[PDB]
RNA sequence: GUUUGGAGAGUUUGAUCCUGGCUCAGGACGAACGCUGGCGGCGUGCUUAACACAUGCAAGUCGAACGGAAAGGCCCUUUCGGGGGUACUCGAGUGGCGAACGGGUGAGUAACACGUGGGUGAUCUGCCCUGCACUUUGGGAUAAGCCUGGGAAACUGGGUCUAAUACCGAAUACACCCUGCUGGUCGCAUGGCCUGGUAGGGGAAAGCUUUUGCGGUGUGGGAUGGGCCCGCGGCCUAUCAGCUUGUUGGUGGGGUGAUGGCCUACCAAGGCGACGACGGGUAGCCGGCCUGAGAGGGUGACCGGCCACACUGGGACUGAGAUACGGCCCAGACUCCUACGGGAGGCAGCAGUGGGGAAUAUUGCACAAUGGGCGCAAGCCUGAUGCAGCGACGCCGCGUGAGGGAUGACGGCCUUCGGGUUGUAAACCUCUUUCAGCACAGACGAAGCGCAAGUGACGGUAUGUGCAGAAGAAGGACCGGCCAACUACGUGCCAGCAGCCGCGGUAAUACGUAGGGUCCGAGCGUUGUCCGGAAUUACUGGGCGUAAAGAGCUCGUA
């Protein structure tokens, strides 16, 4: 399944931006519904959650997913919110997005599952697809002069393309030279709390 | 009863059974026969029947009736007991 | 009698199969006495690896190979050597390995520049 | 050596610290139940009654063993009613091999059943492989056929007749089996080896085919599959203390493939037990699985290996091999047939029915692939198996749209009557059709098989290429503290909630509804079950002055 309703609303109770561009996040935030203004207890647990959910709603990943996500960065030999955050980074939607062909990671998500893309000169659908080192991905003939697509060309500058990521054509080609280290990676969120809320 | 292959292994293993029965009953007469010999004590008449009955235990085993190896057990016993009395 | 046969491993559509030694009453996927081989079909040319001298050895003690196993130790020359017979260099094909992916990065890097 | 690995909270009191139980948050399932439900991939599905079983299938095959000629075929022949021949072919029958595998179930079993490691100088092994020798010679039958009898049926008798690779006598074998004598040598005591040497006695066979030609007998070695013995290991119960007389040991016989009270006659009086004998209860065992920081605890569904059983109990026969599931004999229970004399059955194979239960599927499609049986082979057989059908039963993946969109509509719900929430949400404006839908292409699995030249069950499926349009696609639980998420109204100790502490007594963040929120999502909750938290049986890792706990005190056996 996918999550389909407001994004905003996940912004305002988390009180951090995830899409980046959201106006009614400014103009309103705190969370969201009638008490939304309400003292709220703290808890470090309260806290430890909302990290997590920062996470998984600003990627798009179901609960199911990510915590499979977890166990394999736990089990990898690096340190585990590390690796979780360069996993959840080699998904295809996350890359198409980190490239600037899609305006969201909603956007990204799609595109992919639509099957505007291609890897290693075949087709893949799968957004959750995760690219490794020497992945090429580029764009089928059909979509290329697509009225959205032909926006993302000439729509280029509204973020900055981290350096493992490169695109070297008007083809709109990407190239991943490698996985991005923790440093490479710029993500509004503190790691090591969803490691101690899947330790709990 | 159900499977004709059965049926048919039915009347088999009747013909077989009988050709086994007839066979090891003339085995078992033979020593019996020498083992009254030894008991009555006449080496001449103990020593004629050893060597057929010996003989005729070597046959069964020819025939798949008794095992080789039952075979030699009870040829060794005979002539022990030949050589003993 | 012992025999080389072919043993079902895999999942649904995607038959592959290990060469196994086994008494012809074991079950297809009992018990093995060796394993010398692989073979997988839903490859082209379909993936053959006997271990040839476990064949000899299995041959010459008097191993009995199924159809399949018969020619797939046709094609490594295997039964052409045990025999005596001529080709035991066999006709094996494999696969064409596909382009290393680091050169293909260097290609898409020089292409683009 | 060594980091990859341990979280807590509530509840005894007016308050406190400790001790200590109870309860909760996590994970798991061959699950069930409630609400809800789009698609696909890969798995999985009688846990109860080893209860009873309608119906169809689950083991045959060989004319290159044999006499034969019912069906086909071909050749005569015709009058067209039939009648011959051939043997390409083949019903029934004789004969060989297979049917002991494969499939099912877990009732029994606390045991060398199983796991792991050994032993066999104590042994067997069809078919397969590879050395050596041979395959001589006679004979008497019988099934089938034909005539006829008995019986309701199941079945069965007599006569006449025919064949073999069916059966039977003899020769040869001197590798082999038995006995006596005798030499060397190796050990582990019986003994083993040198096919030691030697004397005496003895042990087999089968033909067919004319083609890739297949077979037969003895014997040496191998390979495979076993048998038997032993060390060590894995349940509860002394409110179960003695048990045993073929029982413990010996010799002479018997028995087996083989060792052995395995059996038997005699002789000795032993053997096993608090390192729990003998009893009672429960249970197939294991690789593994679940949980856990680990140690440990729990468990043995699927998949894979052993074992056990096949309506219940007993027995043997055939065979290289037998718990002989779709064999036989007897006894019993049950079902059925009968002419009342007597007969016939066995789904713990696959599918299916009744029943029991909270609960578990189709009386599919193929032998195309892999494994197995027979056949020289073409081939035949195979509910093994490969696949398909059904059930969110489990795991995994994907979709139910994306971008933009205001000081922010209507409507709903709060209010300090200012407004504030729902909410960029919606409306609207453009953008892409994944998965479903409608067309047109269309597999791999087959270096296979037959070499006759055709051959894929799944399947016109999966997967490609076009078309139309956001078009068809969201629910469930929770919101007092643990534990993320709060207000209004309705009943006022009622109706009800609850895992624990506890919430309801006409102002409830705990009851019911609504708005809002939170956690999960084609699922979400509940019940049951196991581990965790529980250092709460503590080996890792706890205690005994007063909390539960030092025997009333000594002596002394293991
Ligand atoms: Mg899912
Ligand atoms: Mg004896
Ligand atoms: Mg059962
Ligand atoms: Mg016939
Ligand atoms: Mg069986
Ligand atoms: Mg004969
Ligand atoms: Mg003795
Ligand atoms: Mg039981
Ligand atoms: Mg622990
Ligand atoms: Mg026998
Ligand atoms: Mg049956
Ligand atoms: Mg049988
Ligand atoms: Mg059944
Ligand atoms: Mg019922
Ligand atoms: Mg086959
Ligand atoms: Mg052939
Ligand atoms: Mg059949
Ligand atoms: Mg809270
Ligand atoms: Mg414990
Ligand atoms: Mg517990
Ligand atoms: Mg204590
Ligand atoms: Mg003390
Ligand atoms: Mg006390
Ligand atoms: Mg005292």
């Amino acid at each position: 399944a996918r999550y389909t309703g407001p994004a905003t609303r996940k912004s305002r109770r988390l009180g951090v931006d995830l899409v980046g561009g959201d106006q009614s996040f400014e103009k309103r935030p705190y969370p969201p519904g009638q008490h939304g203004r309400a003292r709220i207890k703290e808890s470090e647990y309260r806290q430890q959650l909302q990290e997590k959910q920062k996470a998984r709603f600003s990627y798009g990943v179901m609960e199911k997913q990510f915590r499979r996500y977890y166990e394999e960065a736990n089990r990898q030999p690096g340190k585990t919110g590390d690796n979780l955050l360069r996993i959840l980074e080699s998904r295809l939607d996350n890359v198409v997005y980190r490239a600037g062909l899609a305006r969201t990671r909603r956007m990204a998500r799609q595109l992919v599952s639509h099957g505007h893309f291609l890897v290693n000169g075949v087709k893949v659908d799968i957004p959750s697809y995760r690219v490794s080192q020497y992945d090429i991905i580029d764009v089928k003939e059909k979509s290329l002069n697509t009225l959205p697509f032909q926006i993302a060309r000439e729509t280029a500058g509204e973020r900055p393309i981290p350096s493992w990521l490169q695109v070297v054509g008007e083809r709109q080609r990407i190239l991943v030279h490698q996985l991005p280290e923790r440093a490479q990676i710029d993500v509004p969120l503190t790691e090591q709390l969803i490691v101690e809320l899947y330790s709990k | 009863a159900n499977i004709k292959s059965q049926i048919k292994r039915i009347r088999t293993n009747e013909r077989r059974r009988l050709r086994n029965q007839s066979v090891k009953s003339s085995l078992r007469t033979a020593i019996r026969g020498f083992r009254e010999a030894v008991d009555a004590g006449d080496k001449d008449k103990a020593s004629e029947l050893l060597h057929a009955t010996s003989r005729k235990l070597d046959k069964a085993a020819s025939k798949g009736v008794i095992h080789p190896n039952q075979a030699a057990n009870k040829k060794s016993a005979l002539a022990l007991a030949l050589n003993k009395l | 009698a012992v025999k080389i046969k072919l043993t079902r491993l895999g999942k649904i559509r995607n038959p592959q199969y290990r060469i196994i030694v086994a008494d012809a009453r074991t079950r297809r996927d009992g018990r093995a006495i060796e394993v010398i081989g692989r073979y997988h079909p839903k490859e082209e040319p379909s993936l053959i690896q006997i271990d040839s001298e476990r064949a000899q050895y299995w041959l010459g003690v008097g191993a009995q190979p199924t159809e399949p196993v018969l020619a797939l130790l046709k094609i490594t020359g295997d039964w052409q050597k045990f025999k005596g017979l001529p080709g035991a260099e066999g006709t094996l094909k494999v696969k064409e390995p596909k382009p290393s992916k680091l050169d293909l990065f260097n290609a898409a890097l020089a292409e683009a520049e």
